[PDB]
């Protein structure tokens, strides 16, 4: 599985030393480009990537995402007027891309968003805008009397599974990476409870099995998972934790599965 | 690689 | 508008004398407007490094702060997250042995 995401943000109040303008490119939900309304450029954020392409590819690409820059600089003025809105802090997000699944076959999407709420999507199987909200409208209307999904359809389907395609070919090695977790537990006595805590530092790729075993018999009661939150390296960290009877500390062990270990790892006091 | 029309994004 | 899911974590597993990074991810909020800042005993750490800051496929936006540190006993090390939904600022300690 192979997934290719640009997202795009048009802010009203970033506020004080931060850009209106955000656009980032994901490669299997890793950061490969950025582009900001200060530097009006695009930028190479991944080895592998700088070192396959040249400047002629990025030249191209600045001049399409400043175009985008000011189309969304543009609708957070016509959205405002439509809802008839005076000023404050609005948002104007974008949501596009294509995803290679396990025959599977293809799947394309083109979605924006007003305020954090559901605005537009694209439809490629009926070729249409479908208006989610009822001041979605008149955005229905001009969106496709421009032509644009004739030419948005061929994109989502080839070009843009023909560019990653040969992204995942570019940094095979730098995706296809395996590193291995430092995992530690502990354990705080609060009001009459012990909370025992574990955690695994700096491990690759994303997905990640983290459970609890008291006696050797994994026990799920008063479990809570903080998700996988990433590190400013590429690896990632998770954070467990158990409500337990004091002085059972010992009882209790860390199971953690992960692509680097061949076997489940336990971890103790 | 980004679409070249980039007056999808008009609402 | 949503409030901000925030975790205090460190890269490496905490030990006195050996180098570390603090990190700070604020995620689940809106408007995107959001300060964030790595303190050590009240005073914010030197050279904090900001996220490009990306969002969900449910709308909301996410941000991690990090900075290089050494950690030292007796120190308290905290993360300052301000934001329109809390009318106060949210402090969330980060704990070396938890
Ligand atoms: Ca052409």
């Amino acid at each position: 599985l192979h997934t290719l995401r640009y997202i795009r943000t048009a802010m009203t109040d970033p506020g004080p030393g931060l850009p209106w303008f955000v656009d980032v490119g994901y490669v299997d939900g890793e950061l490969f480009m950025h582009y900001n309304s200060t530097a009006r450029r695009a930028v190479p954020r991944t080895e592998w990537i700088a070192a396959n392409t040249d400047q002629q590819y990025w030249d191209r690409e600045t001049q399409i995402v400043q175009g985008s820059e000011q189309i969304n600089r543009e609708n957070l003025d016509i959205l405002r007027r439509r809802y008839n809105q005076t000023g404050g802090s609005h948002t104007v997000q974008w949501m596009s891309g294509c995803d290679i699944l396990e025959d599977g076959t293809i799947r394309g999407y083109h979605q924006a968003a007003y305020d954090g709420r559901d605005f537009v999507a694209f439809d490629k199987g009926t070729m249409t805008l479908t208006a989610a909200v009822p001041e979605a409208v008149p955005t229905k209307r001009k969106w496709e009397e421009g032509g644009y999904a004739e030419g948005l359809k061929q994109y989502l389907e080839e070009t843009c599974v023909e560019w990653l395609r040969r992204y995942v070919e570019y940094g095979k090695a730098e995706l296809g990476r395996r590193e291995r977790p430092e995992v530690r537990v502990w354990g705080k006595e609060a009001d009459g409870i012990l909370t025992l805590s574990c955690r695994a530092h700096g491990f690759y790729p994303r997905p990640i099995v983290v459970s609890w075993l008291k006696d050797g018999a994994v026990r799920g009661q008063d479990a809570q998972s903080g998700g996988i939150v990433p590190n400013g390296d590429g690896t990632y960290h998770t954070w467990v934790t158990i409500d337990a009877q004091p002085g059972d500390g010992d009882k209790y062990q860390c199971r953690v599965e992960h692509a680097s270990l061949p076997q489940p790892g336990l971890y103790s006091w | 690689g980004h679409a070249e029309e980039y007056g999808a994004d008009t609402l | 508008d949503l409030t901000p899911k925030v975790q205090v974590y460190s890269r490496f597993p905490a030990s006195a004398g050996t180098k570390n990074v603090l990190n700070c991810f604020a995620a689940g909020f809106h408007p995107p407007k959001i300060s964030i800042t790595l303190m050590k005993d009240g005073v914010p750490m030197e050279g904090a490094q900001y996220s490009d800051m990306s969002f969900n496929d449910d709308w909301t936006f996410q941000r991690l702060v990090h900075a290089d540190f050494t950690p030292s006993s007796g120190s308290t090390y905290a993360c300052k997250v301000e934001h329109e939904t809390l009318k106060e600022p949210q402090v969330y300690k980060w704990d070396p042995e938890f």
